[PDB]
């Protein structure tokens, strides 16, 4: 069985600009036998270069790929608008047939700190039984960012969940979700609920709080 | 040019078997490769196998291996996937591509079948209200299965600053989600904000207004 591994994760570009990605394998792919693939969220996958370096039909000028053996490379020469997606490389040589972990190509903005806002649970759920806290990060770059949950300055870990959007169009920002959630019992039997944001478009952590009732 | 339609998304317990269908219709190249690829959310792409219909020849990975079949009925092109003693590993987004013309230059895809694999059973979701902090305030769409549901904001008449979340699992089984969105602080006490979610899986539409509490 053969790896794939890509370099780097994410990349952050404007339109306009030179893409590098690219694709360690961690054994020789018969002559050239790699693909590369694009894939826009939500999306089925698009075909764009096979044989390590040869255009499918359609696919655009600055569409390149090149290296060979267990080294490969795919190479966007102008940013367009419409190029900013995960990309895959694929080697068709050797069963299983394997894909990389792929590269976002995101565009690159101004660093942006994140509003944090803070929820306390409804009226309607605490009857239900649960308690969901919602801390909410809107519009902040880059999309790396931390948020640790204290409940009487005793940090938690575990019984929180979080969500990203994806990378806005309009001002190029993520925003990102997340949900303490604790039975109306565990709720009931603290006091301060607080949101601390560690984003780097911020000089020291944020702390969103509020107290029960 | 070719028109590759999947079958609709489903929904299996835990040990038993899926069939996903794949109609093809156009191209005259009568020689063509068939490849299924799935993707867990959040996650990369992995291929399962591949069938030349006409030839009768078919791969299969390594990982999956015994529990998975590919068969095609060669008169109306339709190829499928069957997987068999399920779990929730295996819930997923499949995709077949066909791939035409000696090298396999020629891209096609159906637009992907969704398969959750849960124990837990339908169900509507509870939304419940984030009331407000331009202040910042949204729903709680609370324990639905399966996936998807679509938010709106006054049927569609407030779409600007809208922040739908993805949808977190839940140790429950279910899955909780969140919207949000950013309106004038003026508006609060004057301008009514209801989001509508729709749950077309569970038959369930349901409004509910947000407001100061």
């Amino acid at each position: 069985e053969i790896v794939l591994t890509q370099s780097p994760g994410t990349l952050s570009l404007s339109p306009g600009e030179r893409a590098t990605l690219s694709c360690r394998a961690s054994q020789s792919v018969s002559s050239s036998y790699l693909a590369w693939y694009q894939q826009k969220p939500g999306q089925a996958p698009r075909l764009l270069i096979y044989g390590a370096s040869s255009r499918a039909t359609g696919i655009p000028d600055r569409f390149s790929g090149s290296g060979s053996g267990t080294d490969f490379t795919l190479t966007i020469s102008r940013l367009e608008p419409e190029d900013f997606a995960v990309y895959y490389c694929q080697q068709y040589g050797s069963s299983p047939l394997t894909f990389g972990q792929g590269t976002k190509v995101e565009i690159k903005r101004t660093v942006a700190a994140p509003s944090v806002f803070i929820f306390p649970p409804s009226d309607e759920q605490l009857k239900s039984g649960t308690a969901s806290v919602v801390c909410l990060l809107n519009n902040f770059y880059p999309r790396e960012a931390k948020v640790q949950w204290k409940v009487d300055n005793a940090l938690q870990s575990g019984n929180s969940q979080e969500s990203v959007t994806e990378q806005d169009s309009k001002d190029s920002t993520y925003s990102l979700s997340s949900t303490l959630t604790l039975s109306k019992a565990d709720y009931e039997k603290h006091k301060v609920y607080a949101c601390e944001v560690t984003h780097q478009g911020l000089s020291s952590p944020v702390t969103k709080s509020f107290n029960r009732g | 040019q070719v028109q590759l339609v999947q079958s609709g998304a489903e929904v299996k317990k835990p040990g038993s078997s899926v069939k996903v269908s794949c109609k093809a219709s156009g191209g005259t190249f009568s020689s063509y490769a068939i490849s299924w690829v799935r993707q867990a959310p959040g996650q990369g792409l992995e291929w399962m196998g591949g069938i030349i219909p006409i030839f009768g020849t078919a791969n299969y990975a390594q990982k999956f291996q015994g529990r998975v079949t590919i068969t095609a009925d060669e008169s109306t092109s339709t190829a499928y996937m069957e997987l068999s003693s399920l779990r929730s590993e295996d819930t997923a987004v499949y995709y077949c591509a066909r791939y035409d013309g000696i090298y396999g230059e020629l891209d096609f895809w159906g637009q992907g079948t969704l398969v959750t694999v849960s124990s837990a059973s339908t169900k509507g979701p509870s939304v419940f209200p984030l009331a407000p902090s331009t202040a910042a305030l949204g729903c709680l769409v609370k324990d639905y299965f399966p996936e998807p549901v679509t938010v709106s904001w006054n049927s569609g008449a407030l779409t600007s600053g809208v922040h739908t979340f993805p949808a977190v699992l839940q140790s429950s089984g279910l899955y909780s989600l969140s919207s949000v969105v950013t309106v004038p602080s003026s508006s609060l006490g004057t301008q009514t904000y209801i989001c509508n979610v729709n749950h077309k899986p569970s038959n369930t539409k349901v409004d509910k207004k947000v407001e100061p509490k």
